[PDB]
């Protein structure tokens, strides 16, 4: 396949929803409700532009129950991304704003489906680079939908033929090797696996990590230094011992100790049965 | 307060216009123009239709739980008590359409961050006048209210055509500071080395930020890392390595040939890494550089309008 490009006059851009680490979302219409994220790189270079078209080729070939559908892009008014529109609130809204109250049965299930979709992405060798509760939606309060995955080339604006990831995103989910931005490609499967483990800390505590550190740069420095770690004492009393141990493996400071998603997902379904 | 007469006139005059303002409503404003943005908000110049007053309006979109948000709005109401000529005038703070509006007085000069762009570098004669304002501003906050800024940087120092210099967006709401802590990475940091490894150590840690800001505005360049050998006679690091440079590398300094010794010394005492050894407000007030720059009669107002493009 090739031209995945939507023309102008086809996307009824609607209300402004919000901005994130690399775009601004509007609820657009396009054969039904879609989500149009106006990228921050509005003026792209034909070297960056062709890498984007190459990465859209992989994202367009993704079909999983736990993955948000990627419906192509546009280059009319300005470079934009068209994805599935999600009803309901994101996981971040449920856990930290609405304070929706789930049982452990439901919480583990959310964690199971998230590993389900994440394992698909790694099976197709796609690094999410942005896994966080903000990019996880509960579709009709049932199915988990992971979004904002991949798209490495529209983050970290290029120079001409270079994409040094000027690290961006939210720091709370960034692995320590991602924080340092030091060796070639900090973003890896284990960098995602760590971010996943932070999502577990969210589900199992109801809190964000480092609830007592209210300094953005203090977290960036101490985490990248190996001084600061998510305080696992904050886990709810009714959390399975098998879950708190899996959580601790994904948060290993050195990335080579963290497990991969085939092993993670197997552990979650096991403790879902012995519950 | 320890002020003169052109200040007691301007101070009391603000409290008058502040009274012509009752309940603040989103519908009582007409948008004029934008003034600036930052990672975590945007500011507009607006007009209060129920009284014609022109104000700045910072809108903070925060995805926070309502219990926390109602605490933030409650905590922000302290800004009504801060009435100093070195603290930006404040009109009110409220919540609407999922956004927190902080309504403050309009400063047609802007932040020293934007002024630094139009100027390139800022003369030491002027930075002396700025240092006096920031030192008195942190003093008023520390003495009359026991609150500290925690974000002294060029973008939070505001100026205007009447030649005033004022601090703003200091940490009055502790809940607001913790909500902003889940923001995306920046590109630079004015955080003192102790705050990166631990927590605030009294007013000394705000002094480091003032010092690092003076060095940037003096040389027209963020000074971490220090300028190159021939970049300097011409007179990008990762966010982590900047923080790592602050914590483990010798503090930045001014060049030896271009600035006075009192100034080089004034910013050196401001940038000592140990917060206890670092100078405090009592010492900086009577420093040689401040003693001199307080005596001089520089035309700050005329220098500003010239630097931007305003009429005399
Ligand atoms: N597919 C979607 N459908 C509906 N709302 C969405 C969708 N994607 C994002 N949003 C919302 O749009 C707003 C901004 O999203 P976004 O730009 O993705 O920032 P973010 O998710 O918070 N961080 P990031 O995804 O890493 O950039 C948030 O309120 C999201 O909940
Ligand atoms: N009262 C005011 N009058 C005029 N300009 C203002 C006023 N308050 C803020 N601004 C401008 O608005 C810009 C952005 O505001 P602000 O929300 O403080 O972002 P910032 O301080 O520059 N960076 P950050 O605080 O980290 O988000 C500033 O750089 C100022 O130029
Ligand atoms: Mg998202
Ligand atoms: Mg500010």
């Amino acid at each position: 396949s090739d031209d995945w490009e939507i023309p102008d006059g086809q996307i009824t851009v609607g209300q402004r929803i919000g901005s994130g680490s690399f775009g601004t979302v509007y609820k657009g219409k396009w054969h039904g409700d879609v989500a149009v994220k106006m990228l921050n790189v509005t003026a792209p270079t034909p070297q960056q532009l062709q890498a984007f078209k190459n990465e859209v080729g992989v994202l367009r070939k993704t079909r999983h129950v736990n993955i948000l559908l990627f419906m192509g892009y546009s280059t009319k008014p300005q470079l934009a991304i068209v994805t599935q529109w999600c009803e309901g609130s994101s996981l971040y809204h449920h856990l930290h704003i609405i304070e929706t109250k789930f049982e452990m049965i439901k919480l583990i299930d959310i964690a199971r489906q998230t590993a389900q979709g994440m394992d698909y992405l790694h099976a197709k060798s796609i690094i999410h680079r942005d896994l966080k509760s903000n990019n996880i939606f509960l579709h009709e309060d049932l199915t988990v939908k992971i979004g904002d995955f991949g798209l490495a080339t529209v983050k970290s604006r290029w120079s001409g033929s270079h994409q040094f990831e000027q690290l961006s995103g939210s720091i709370l989910w960034m692995a320590p090797e991602v924080i340092r931005m030091q060796d070639k490609n900090p973003y890896s499967f284990q960098s995602d696996v760590y971010a996943f483990g932070i999502v577990l800390y969210e589900l199992m505590t109801g809190q964000l990590p480092y609830s007592n550190i209210n300094n953005r740069d203090q977290i960036i420095f101490m985490v990248g230094r190996g001084y600061l770690s998510p305080d696992l004492s904050k886990v709810r009393s009714n959390c399975p011992k098998a879950m708190k141990r899996l959580m601790a493996e994904c948060l290993k400071k050195k990335r080579d100790e963290r497990p991969l998603f085939p092993q993670i997902l197997a552990s979650i379904e096991l403790l879902a049965r012995s519950l | 307060l320890e002020l003169d007469e052109q200040q007691r006139k301007r101070l009391e005059a603000f409290l008058t216009q502040k009274q012509k303002v009752g309940e603040l409503k989103d519908d009582d404003f007409e948008k004029i123009s934008e003034l600036g943005a930052g990672n975590g908000g945007v500011v507009f110049k607006v007009s209060h239709k129920p009284s014609g007053l022109v104000m700045a309006r910072k809108l903070i979109h925060l995805e926070i739980k309502p219990a926390i948000r109602n605490q933030i709005i409650r905590e922000l109401q302290v800004l009504h008590e801060c009435n100093s000529p070195y603290i930006v005038g404040f009109y009110g703070a409220f919540y609407s359409d999922g956004e927190i509006s902080i309504c403050m007085e309009h400063m047609d000069g802007g932040s020293l961050d934007q002024v630094l762009k139009k100027a390139g570098r800022i003369p030491e004669q002027i930075l002396g006048k700025v240092s006096i304002a920031v030192i008195k501003g942190l003093t008023y906050l520390r003495e009359k209210h026991k609150i500290m800024h925690r974000d002294v940087k060029p973008s939070n120092i505001l100026v205007n055509s009447r030649g005033e210099i004022k601090l703003c967006d200091f940490g009055v709401s502790g809940q607001l500071i913790d909500a902003m802590a889940n923001a995306f990475v920046g590109t630079r940091s004015y955080m003192s080395p102790e705050r990166l490894q631990g927590t605030h150590y009294s007013v000394q840690s705000d002094i480091w930020s003032m010092g690092l800001s003076l060095v940037e505005m003096a040389v027209g360049r963020y000074p971490i890392p220090p300028p190159d050998a021939k970049e300097l006679e011409l007179m990008p690091m990762a966010i982590f390595e900047l923080l790592d440079y602050i914590v483990n590398e010798p503090p930045p300094k001014l060049p030896s040939g271009v600035f006075s010794l009192e100034f080089q010394d004034f910013v050196n005492k401001c940038l000592i890494k140990n917060p206890a050894e670092r100078a405090d407000l009592k010492q900086l007030m009577v420093h040689a550089f401040i003693k001199r720059s307080d005596a001089e009669e520089v035309d700050f107002a005329g220098w500003l309008c010239s630097t931007i493009g305003l009429n005399q």
